[PDB]
């Protein structure tokens, strides 16, 4: 239940705003406010060019 | 903005103007931008 | 029909109306809920 790391700092107001390459999760959504993303990502697969 | 319809559902981009006028939620679908042409039928040009 | 080169303006489409409406948070809730069940992939396999 207790958040740690960057999320923990934001929850405990130690870090006001957050900066980092962290994706969007529902658990974080309930404890912080997710801003508009600046780049996209997701479940991707990489294969050898061959 | 005139109050005719309540909620909008449509694939509309989010520029600065309408964002200033009204806020938006998370983007349900990512997208990019591309030119489209009806290719070309492969043909070798030469006389004889 | 053929697409171009590389795509540009890597944007997103979501949903937003007048500011008198906290429904957009539930919209984000629904999009993440479908992220947790694979429903946009259902839409993709149906349409896209
Ligand atoms: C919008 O999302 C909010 C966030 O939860 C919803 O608010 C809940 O409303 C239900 C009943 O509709 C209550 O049982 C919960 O206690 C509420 N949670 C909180 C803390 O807000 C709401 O249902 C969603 N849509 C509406 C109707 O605004
Ligand atoms: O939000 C975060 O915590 C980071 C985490 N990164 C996880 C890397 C994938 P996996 O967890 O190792 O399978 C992705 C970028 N955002």
């Amino acid at each position: 239940g207790t958040w740690n790391g960057m999320i923990g700092e934001v929850v405990m107001k130690r870090a006001y705003m957050a900066v980092g390459s962290l994706t969007i999760n529902e658990e974080r959504s309930e404890v912080v406010d997710f801003s508009v993303p600046f780049i996209e990502t997701g479940i991707s697969v990489m294969v050898s060019r061959s | 903005l005139s109050g005719q319809a309540d909620m909008i559902v449509a694939p509309l981009t989010i520029n600065n103007e309408r964002a200033q006028y009204i806020e938006f939620s998370k983007p349900f679908k990512y997208q990019g931008l591309t030119i489209l042409v009806k290719k070309e039928i492969p043909r070798s040009t030469l006389d004889s | 029909l053929v697409t171009t080169g590389e795509l540009f303006f890597r944007s997103g489409f979501g949903i937003g109306m007048r500011k008198d409406s906290p429904w957009k948070q539930n919209v984000s809730l629904s999009i993440l809920k479908s992220h947790e069940n694979g429903f946009m992939e259902d839409l993709d396999k149906t349409w896209v």
